[PDB]
C-alpha cells in the first residue's frame, strides 16, 4: 500500500519521468521573455507592403 | 506644366540622412523634367530635378 504516484496524484497535470527525475508540461505560472533586437533587423516602411 | 498633384508622407524619420519619402500623384502636359525644390527649410531634396 502506497497510494498512486506522482504520475496519478500532481498538481497542475504534470508528467514526471525518471533520469533524471522531472516533471513536464506542468500549466502553472508564465514565462517572462525578455528579446534584444538589435537595430538591424528594422527594415524600412517601403520595403514592406 | 504640371496638374492635379497631391503629395502623400508615405514614409518618415527625421534621421540625419535622407530619411523620408514623398508619392505626389501627377497628372502632367506632357513628359519632361521638373525642378523639384523646398522654398521653405522645412526639408532638404535629394534630388534638384
Amino acid at each position: 500500500d502506497k497510494a498512486p504516484s506522482l504520475k496519478f496524484t500532481a498538481p497542475f497535470g504534470c508528467e514526471i519521468y525518471t533520469n533524471p527525475i522531472r516533471a513536464e508540461n506542468c500549466a502553472v505560472g508564465s514565462i517572462p521573455l525578455a528579446f534584444d533586437i538589435p537595430d538591424a533587423l528594422f527594415t524600412r516602411v517601403s520595403e514592406t507592403p | 506644366t504640371l496638374s492635379a498633384a497631391e503629395c502623400t508622407l508615405n514614409e518618415c524619420v527625421y534621421s540625419s540622412d535622407f530619411g523620408g519619402i514623398a508619392t505626389v500623384k501627377y497628372s502632367a502636359s506632357k513628359s519632361g523634367k521638373c525642378a523639384v525644390h523646398v522654398p521653405s527649410g522645412t526639408a532638404t531634396l535629394k534630388e534638384a530635378a
